[PDB]
């Protein structure tokens, strides 16, 4: 995996080149938004369980076909593992916003998660509506004034928004 | 990869969970500290080809028999005296990278991992590499943070190849 | 047992390795986040009792009927009314405890591991305890770093029993 | 997904063996009694609607709460009122599987596994399933080893969720 | 696995609905001629080295292709291996009878099983010759009338055909 | 040791579960047939002698060498034809143990493992015992489900050698 | 492990001998009595977590010590294992009196657990009481009179009895 | 593993209570001296291999017999073994500075390795030698007053001694 | 597959190295060997018919019922005679096979290994077997190195069969 | 393992010398009579079987308690498994004949079996009748002037009776 | 894996033919040129690590692009891996040449090897670049005549240049 | 331990089996070679002094600065002049134990495991070992098998070096 810093590493050694004046000021520019970086990690994992059950919530009563017998989460088993979806989806996307880089989310998670869904049969498109209210709810808990210093997170809001977007695109 | 956050990254998704504060902890340290490397980096970057020659005539000094032996792991030709810079040059390249990173994976995974295979199969001496960053170490210049971190990297290739 | 400095010592032993750079800004965020946590946990345990009776009795509020049916997992007793109290200490004393050691490592050890079965057994209710978590949130009247932290915790503990 | 047929012929399948009298006997058990069982099965189908409202009410009088509180895991409006009935009816309908199949496993199957990890996820009493389960016992009227059976796999339900 | 209940179960299932009077009469009507199931598999089992000899044996006189040095069951190795395949699917057919369900010899064995062959260049139609005469076997073996009490077991023995013809079938 | 109740016990153990009405169902069997199966002991064991010489001679007839040969394999002489009721009467006690245990536990255990390395060391042919087996068959002269029952056992042995 | 019938069969083997008409006639006897063995570990297991939960209450109840922080019993880790053995001890007990044979129990079960226990500091003594505690409730579960056959069950309820002492003395 | 921060909760936690204003203090400083054990830290380890190399020829000097053929450190299988002893300990000491306590060291080092020895027949005596060359070299390092903020770091240094100290105990 | 030359390059294989000087003297046993190894097998060879009737000649002599018998496993009819000749003379030729690899190597594979299913299976009695090839020992009539080394396989098989 | 040359070098190495001329000589001889070796481990291996079973079968003869039900080589398992080590204690000693040197034996098979055979309770002394017979029987066989080139065999004869003899020291 | 013999016995056994007297006499004479084969694997392995480090330095010469920072062989990682492959490529002709049959090297080393290479980006054609150089300094050390026994090696060599050839083409 | 014998027993007892005609021809092979073996020790020993300084002296020329550089991983004094014998000595002394257990097994187990962390540790270069290894072929003066086989060792740790 790489990080933020590790990523434009890689990208230079690569070209056996030292990192220009340039990069080494994106970076340390990324280093000077380090706490709102943490906050959004913060702030959308001390609300996980939240995010992931009303996501589960609302996506059930959107689409009733899901767990109505015979639906792919009818069952225990199958709800559960569902559930466990969408936390594991949400748990990689705050990597990716605290590593700042695609990547952990990209290798550990999203990679053949598609056809995973589509042996097994689970309507992947409708992962990504869960995946998207997620991001909606994760969205306006980060950008919640409430409780923090005031200032611009808009930059930052988007990047999370790509993570999710990924993951969404991903399986589906 | 080791660096603080991807090792952060690493111990939590391997216990399958969330970041917590702790994770949150190792970024203060990263991105606190990272002030001192990147300033660190944009000095060694600026001084790459003083401290190059630098080190590469200090280890002629120290070795003078590598200026002299006929055959292709010295440095008695042009060739050699290439290759050696370049090396050295490698050397300082990781250091900056390291210095980027904040910590020392990059300099593990492009350079150490395979270095003493390389070595015994080219014979080459890891005493003379060992000079070159002894002589980077008392060079470089820099002061406080930038300092003593530049020189833990320094060291750490020194540990390797010893 | 989760904290930032036995984390890093995890790891390094489990990779066989001397302590980096990477695990010296470990430390540095440990350390730093330190002066906040300290203070946090001695403001907490002297609101300590005052936390305790305000949570249980939100608990009551939220929940009537555990201060009226008879029968062990209930508070309608002078008895079950202590059980109930205890139990909200010992989160409380959780939470000093993590801001202490800056991770969660001593509430997934002494709480956490195992409480799912103690829940289901005895039939509390997770619910119950979420208010007091709540509450305790809302009354501690932590400022800046403490409070950010302090909350951390908090909503940790929430997110297990959820 | 245990039930006599399909656990003896998977130790047998596990051993590399062909079916001895072992599991002959077996087989025998099973259709021994299943005679009591299929019975079990269509009377408990015929009195569905009264057993699942009964039940149903029977929770809402142990647990009035549930009727009141706000909220999305209770019954307070016709939505949840709805959710708990259809909850019951899957109780229902899997204790009918199982004096069908002889044998735990469709239960086990379609709804055991994994219902820890659905109560707590969307705060769900395991106490309220118990209350049902046990109203279902008390007033199925079943005689016989129709009712030992009947009542065997409504109390593992209690155990599972105790 | 499937046994006969189980599989009714299961589709009533993902109907959600509770297994109808009619499909309970059916069971309970295979429930009453249990003892002549029990038999079938008793006596195919208590006979099986016989069974698979006796076939195997019919076999290599009908086909010397097969054990003449360069064919397929040459080699002791590839005879034990052989043999032992014969028996395998009459252990597997067995397990069917008993359950009265296909699945147990439908996933266990016969999948893939066809592909196994080709890969190795085992004459699947070979194979399902010595299943058949297997088959012949078994059922004369099952409705032999000595020491038994005298019954109709015709059904049954329409199911056990049933089980031997797939398993010729799947390789072949 | 393959029998009703151990194995029944045994998958449950291995599961990590109480006994559940499956292997309730799988001791119906097994007490339901133990009527049989004690009788046919008691009958077999009554015939004992007479069985056992019988299928003694039974032997020597079908393979008239075995009373002619030198060496100690054969019954040319005392001794040899005494192993030779030995071993039948091996073969008859298992039986009847079987018939008692419900299963083919005790002849898996102390007479089947390690058979066939017994007849290939000593040179023993499994078809002479393979014939006593059949004579205990034509025999016993047992009725009904004793008959059914011991002569799965004659027959699984029979199997084992072949 | 061995059964009623097991044990004796093993008995009969090492003197080389065929069970007698005396030890049949026992083991007869004790198939006729089938029916109550089985209704007993239904009874039992129908209620096991009533069984372990009341026990485990009256334990700490009387023994406070044990939940005192500092205590064997005090942590959630500490809690969920004693109940787990509470269980454990049980299942095991219920094994016993199923196959009419302390084996399972002896060898499974109790067999190092009084060694397992003073290593841990957990003690045993304590774990004796909850023990007889889970005994008392489970024979007067068994002995109940309502919705059974009348009958004698004084016989079996000591085996039973016996079952658990030894649980009870091989750990304390 | 404890460290400084997590061994005083330990031993509250078994008495129930919230860590006194006296021992929170005991820990507030502690981190004031922070830099200082992190210094001392980077210094013996970015060192590590001149002081197990150095330790390593000054013991040899000193004990001829290890080398001599036949002596426990001849072969270079065991020379390699011996040197990595020596790394060892070494890093397990730094792991004991590190976290500030000695719990790193005596659990996954110290403990079992007198037996070890004893059992392969390396002489204790001479690796606790080894481990004293080591402390002394170390101590110099941390305690060289060239590039780095004057200050006192006794108090440091005797806790350092202290973990090499019950190093060479554990092995002798 | 078991001859000095593979089993050689095996080992080494195996732990990853070049061969070395062991594996050279591994190769020149085999070379020396063959000399008297491939004289054996072109004599034998020239003997194959001789030696093969001769040996089931020898069979038939011992066991005299085996031309006698009815059924299959026997040679009392022309097929049967033909099988048995037909597995002389594979014995005889793996025999052949083994001098020429210098191992057991050729037996082990097309003979040896499941040897004793078949001969269960098929009734077939290795005490048989044991007097042809005691009979080829007998009477192949090799001299020297040739004779040592083809009996050893000869011997092999022998026990093999025991 | 060592071999008759690799015992020797082991040896020279712990006294850092190089084997003396004598030692060479020693080696030099045992080398010149290297073929009788050989066929002393072929005689022996060539007829393994009949050395076993011989033996084995004389053993019971004079020892009937061993076989008579209750005797530790009652039941088919346990005969196996005495027949199985009769064997493994040939093998083990056609290796230290092979190799010149008793290690192969002593490290791999007589080390620790004295326990083992206390544990389970197997006669050890029987065990070395056993072996007793194995020897005389292989002696014979390697002593037979059939077939061979005439010479002198004592001192290898005299070696091999060694390696059966500390087998039989070794459990009993 | 066949050697020379082994490969013969193989196709005659398919056959279930005896070896001919012409195939017997092939054989004998591969026998008589033993030692010219033997010294043939000696001297190449004996000279293994100059025979690679040679044509790996001659291969980057001629081929800088590989060594240039993004090439396949930049990185000590990859490098170090070129180098290993090299020297296995290396190793399995030599194991090829002292079976005198290409097998082991067919199978253990060449077969998937060309998709290995493509999926990494490994540029094939290099490598056969490389496993050429090192066939014309093994074969020059095979030929040199400095102190060996004069003799005609011209077949020897040219199975050994075979072996190359197809490590070559199998790459590539 | 790689030596002829022990590796033939080693493959066998893992592979569970008696030893066959194979490892006899690798002990016709062992044997075989051991006059040579025997030989060639004897005279490397007695040529033992002249070896070692002729070595020794070879490296001093091939780099002369070893017996100028300060520092105790070269020979500029005493001290040095003899470690680099005794470890001379040891090559040497490791070739003649090759040649008498007839393979590299304990020039493996005493000197090559490990070597290359102890030169990398002490800074020995193992260019400086190559040529008294170099040396010692050019100069043991041997002839026939005793050369081809004592240079086989003397090649083998040469390719371990490099
Ligand atoms: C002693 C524990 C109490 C007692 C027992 C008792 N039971 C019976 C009769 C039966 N018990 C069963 C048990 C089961 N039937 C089932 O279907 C299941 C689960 C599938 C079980 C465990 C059965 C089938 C019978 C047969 C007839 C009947 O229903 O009564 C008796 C009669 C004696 C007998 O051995 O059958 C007795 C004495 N009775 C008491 O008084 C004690 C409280």
């Amino acid at each position: 995996m790489f990080d933020a810093f590790t990523k434009v590493a890689a990208q230079a050694d690569t070209r056996g080149e030292m990192v220009s004046v340039a990069q080494i000021d994106a970076l340390s520019q990324m280093v000077a938004e380090a706490n709102k970086r943490l906050d959004a990690v913060n702030r959308i994992t001390a609300n996980a369980s939240t995010v992931v059950s009303n996501a589960a919530r609302a996506l059930f009563a959107e689409q009733p076909q899901l767990i109505a017998p015979g639906g792919n989460a009818y069952a225990s088993d199958r709800m559960a593992a569902c559930l466990r979806d969408m936390e594991i989806i949400l748990r990689y996307v705050t990597y990716a916003v605290f590593a700042g880089d695609a990547s952990a989310l990209e290798d550990r998670c999203l990679n053949g998660l598609r056809e995973t869904y589509s042996a097994l049969g689970t309507p992947g498109s409708s992962v990504a509506v869960g995946v998207g209210k997620m991001k909606e709810a994760a969205l306006a808990i980060v950008n919640d004034p409430a409780g923090i210093t005031p200032g611009d997170c808009s930059a930052l809001a988007s990047e999370i928004a790509g993570y999710f977007d990924r993951a969404a695109a991903a399986v589906s | 990869m080791k660096t603080p956050l991807t090792d952060a990254v690493s111990t939590a998704d391997s216990q399958g969970r969330f970041l917590s504060s702790t994770e949150i902890q190792v970024a203060f340290g990263r991105f606190r500290q990272a002030a001192a490397g990147l300033s660190a980096a944009t000095a060694l970057t600026s001084a790459a080809d003083a401290l190059i020659s630098g080190a590469a005539q200090a280890v002629y000094n120290s070795f003078p028999y590598t200026t002299c032996m006929q055959g292709p792991n010295y440095a008695a030709d042009q060739r050699g005296k290439d290759k050696c810079a370049r090396d050295i040059g490698y050397y300082l390249r990781m250091v900056t990278y390291c210095l980027i990173a904040g910590g020392t994976g990059p300099m593990d995974e492009y350079l150490i991992a395979g270095i003493d295979e390389v070595n015994r199969t080219f014979e080459l001496s890891p005493s003379w590499y060992i000079e070159a960053l002894k002589y980077i170490k008392a060079n470089h210049g820099l002061a406080g943070d930038a300092a003593a971190e530049a020189n833990s990297y320094l060291d750490y290739a020194i540990n390797a190849l010893s």
